[PDB]
């Protein structure tokens, strides 16, 4: 059950080092009003929160 | 422009396929 | 309600632009499928495959299944002294994926970059109709969505609320989306926006990609599973009704003999 | 076999030259490779001198299913450009490249289509440039037969008048010895050689000359790794520019380069130019 | 409900996206032909889902059990897809004779 | 039955076509008239939502396949002798064969 612990432990961290690219790619897009970052800004915040309809299951399991 | 260059690509390899 | 338009910008932009982008994804669907080509598959991963599926049904479906048996099964995919994945071993190419930089990988690849085409035909469609009112959305808008919005009307004054042919094509595009399916199926590959992304059910599910790590990962995933013979319990049944056995015996009368 | 083209003609001698050290520059670039065949690549290039954010999205897309590959990249002035590539579909050694450049916020738009012919011993290859100020042809056409190489490239514009650039590059090409002398219309007058002592030890010499002003420039560059992962690079120019860099791999596939360009004197008048590098590959 | 068929699972799934894409779809017509303001509009959506998931629910009535496992999906299911559909038939039809 | 909701459903959305076109024509008589303020006629519009409401009824009823879950109920009456032969394997040696092969 260690090792199981440490494989569960380390694949929820994963959301969270998915933050910096994420800060990365928006200081990338810049301030241009354009379809394309405003394109890619919409799914940015889109897949933290469809992650976030299905918590119930992935915390029972 | 953009798109008429896409399809001399298809243009040129339907035209080679009759020849 | 203001800026009264002509009743010959409706029938000439409205429509047309309607009909291109159906048909432009109809023809997209169209030929992806006729571009989709088999993978040849060899027989010995062919073989490897069904090993895995055999050894995978057995994993599931093992409560229904003598102990002797399983242990029989169990022992002949185990076997200490020989070992059919353990002796048996085939090619093995260098692997490149490391732990930190495809934890990574798996949101750096995503599906960002697959706006563009959209994009260019947006462009095109924009480019036709330099100066050009096609209709207004009842959402109200901010004003610094009118540089993308409008593109191509020098007004200050005017509301953001009026769109132009590129909006109302990007709108229209997602519009049908989830109508292309309702005439196709379930598995629709019409969608406009992923043009180069690959959408389809997969051929060849199995991708044994380095066939002995595979192997030796089933070995030990079969050797942590445990026996639980559910036959045992056969007393539950024994303390019940029968009257199903009744139930359509009553409506197994009704049908002839043709 | 397939004989070096006239842009890869020299490109040993230029990449050691510029490979290696990019001071007044901050590298910081991404590769991706999927399990498929998707390619993805981000680069972020910062300037310390001028303070500009300088950048470049390219996705690859190699399909070998009929030999097409699909480019697609992104700057960050709204320039949009797309590549496609088709190679061997009905010849032997035929490339047909086209690449197209669009921009969404403003109108601008740019066509440019390259033609590849490569045989035993012959390369033939042939760039239109298609643009509102005037479309050009240029044409480089490279012929050897065993060391022996000579290429000839010519470019040629239809706006303005009967205007010919000529380019005439001779060299010798070997296992370790690598000469090159490139000629511009008997005015340029260039030569790089480049040669391998062991599998850690890298030499290269570069010579300018001119017919105009007389002006001569020669300048020397080392390459030696020490060990599989830290290399060490020295420039030194003709009048007194020096440059000297490091690079080490940190973690398995992280590595840091250090550049530093020295331009010092005795009169109280010294500079120095730094540079960053880092990268990382999946 | 020990053994479960995907086939019967997807057919039902399929099945209820559809009706409820074809609701959507109307109900997008209806408020484009009538024309109102934006919370109205959205709170007429709403309405006309809650409308279709209640005819849903008497469809099965009993034996509802075996149809479906649970009533989760019938109530709260392609909310969003649905309205990106149905936002594009409300202001076809509403500018089209409105505004033209 | 499906028939007639076929054209149940046809029917409603004529209806819905023609609510549609006289409201057009309202709003264009509406453009000609300087101010006025009014909506269109609460008559058409509870024709509208008629219309409406019986095109929604039977879209759910052509479409209702609704499968049992369980896998035992569709093999509860298929019976082990058609089994029991197999579209793989197929001997051709009958005395059915011999007895048919005169006629």
């Amino acid at each position: 059950r260690i090792l199981v612990e440490k494989r569960c432990w380390d694949i929820a961290l994963g959301p969270l080092k998915q933050i910096p690219m994420n800060l990365f790619i928006m200081y990338m897009a810049g301030n241009t009003i354009s379809i394309f970052p405003t394109m890619m800004v919409c799914m940015m915040a889109w897949r933290p929160i469809q992650a976030l309809m299905a918590i119930s299951a992935t915390f029972k399991m | 422009n953009p798109m008429v260059m896409m399809m001399v690509l298809p243009l040129l390899i339907f035209v080679l396929l009759p020849k | 309600p203001e800026l009264l338009l002509d009743s010959n910008i409706r029938l000439w932009v409205v429509l047309p632009i309607v009909i291109i982008t159906f048909f432009v994804g109809m023809i997209r669907h169209y030929v992806s499928i006729l571009l989709q080509s088999d993978k040849k598959l060899t027989q010995e991963q062919v073989s490897d495959s069904q090993v895995l599926i055999r050894s995978r049904v057995l994993r599931e479906n093992g409560k229904y299944i003598p102990k002797q048996s399983f242990l029989t099964r169990k022992y002949y995919f185990n076997n200490p002294e020989d070992g059919f994945f353990k002796k048996t071993k085939r090619k093995v190419v260098p692997p490149s994926p490391m732990t930190d930089p495809t934890m990574l990988t798996d949101m750096m690849k995503g599906n960002v970059t697959n706006v563009l085409p959209m994009i260019l035909i947006g462009g095109w469609i924009n480019m036709t109709f330099s100066g050009f009112v096609t209709t207004k959305v009842p959402f109200p808008l901010t004003l610094r969505f009118k540089p993308m919005l409008q593109q191509g009307i020098e007004l200050l004054t005017l509301d953001a609320s009026w769109v132009s042919s590129a909006s109302w094509y990007f709108l229209n595009v997602f519009g049908l989306r989830s109508i292309y399916s309702l005439i196709l199926g379930q598995d629709n590959a019409a969608d406009q926006s992923r043009m180069m992304q690959e959408q389809m059910t997969g051929a060849a599910m199995a991708m044994p990609a380095d066939t002995n790590k595979a192997f030796k990962t089933e070995w030990e995933a079969l050797e942590l599973t445990d026996h639980q013979w559910a036959l045992d319990d056969v007393e539950e049944e024994l303390m019940a009704k029968d009257l199903h056995f009744e139930g359509m015996f009553k409506k197994e009368l009704q049908t002839s003999i043709f | 076999a397939v004989p070096p083209t006239y842009a890869d003609l020299g490109k040993s001698a230029r990449d050691v030259f510029t490979k290696g050290y990019g001071f007044g520059l901050i590298k910081l670039d991404l590769k991706t490779k999927s399990e498929n065949g998707l390619e993805f690549t981000s680069s972020g290039s910062a300037n310390t001198e001028t303070t500009k954010v300088t950048g470049s999205l390219e996705t690859k897309y190699r399909w070998t299913e009929y030999g097409l590959t699909f480019t697609e990249k992104w700057n960050t002035d709204n320039t949009l450009g797309t590549e496609i590539t088709v190679e061997d579909q009905l010849a032997r050694g035929l490339k047909l490249t086209f690449d197209s450049s669009f921009s969404p916020n403003t109108g601008k738009k740019n066509a440019k289509i390259k033609t590849g012919y490569k045989r035993e011993h012959i390369n033939l290859g042939c760039d239109m440039d298609f643009d509102i100020a005037g479309p050009s042809i240029r044409g480089a056409l490279v012929l050897g037969y065993e060391g022996w190489l000579a290429g000839y490239q010519m470019n040629f514009e239809t706006a303005k008048s009967r205007v010919t650039q000529s380019n005439f590059a001779v060299g010798y090409k070997t296992d370790e010895f690598q000469l090159h002398t490139n000629v511009n219309d008997g005015t340029e007058f260039g030569g790089s050689i480049y040669q391998k002592v062991n599998k850690k030890l890298e030499t290269a010499v570069n010579l300018a000359w001119t017919a105009g002003n007389s002006n001569t420039r020669f300048g020397i560059a080392a390459k030696y790794q020490i060990d599989p992962d830290a290399c060490f690079s020295a420039k030194v120019n003709n009048s007194s520019l020096i440059g000297l860099g490091y690079t080490q791999t940190l973690k398995p596939g992280i590595k840091l380069t250090l550049s530093a360009l020295l331009d010092g004197k005795n009169v109280n008048a010294g500079g120095h130019k730094l540079g960053l590098g880092l990268e990382f590959q999946a | 409900p020990p053994f479960i068929s995907e086939a019967a699972v997807r057919g039902n799934a399929a099945v209820l996206d559809y009706c409820r894409t074809s609701v959507s779809a109307l109900s997008g017509a209806t408020a484009g032909i009538l024309g109102l303001t934006g919370l109205y509009g959205f709170i007429f959506y709403l309405l006309a889902s809650v409308l279709l998931s209640l005819l849903l629910i008497l469809k099965a009535g009993r034996r509802w059990n075996k149809y479906f496992k649970s009533r989760r999906p019938l109530f709260t299911g392609g909310l969003i897809g649905g309205l990106f559909t149905y936002v594009l038939f409300w202001t076809f039809l509403y500018g089209m004779v409105h505004v033209y | 039955a499906p028939s007639l909701w076929k054209g149940l459903v046809g029917i409603g959305l004529f209806a819905l076509a023609h609510a549609a076109f006289s409201a057009a024509q309202h709003r264009s008589y509406m453009r000609l008239t300087e101010k006025e303020d009014e909506s269109l006629p609460i008559d058409i519009v509870l024709q509208t939502l008629l219309a409406f409401a019986v095109t929604c009824y039977g879209i759910v009823h052509i479409a209702g396949e609704f499968k049992d879950m369980d896998a035992t109920s569709e093999l509860k009456n298929k019976t082990f002798d058609t089994l029991r032969n197999h579209p793989s394997f197929y001997v051709f040696n009958h005395r059915g064969r011999v007895l048919f092969r005169p006629s």
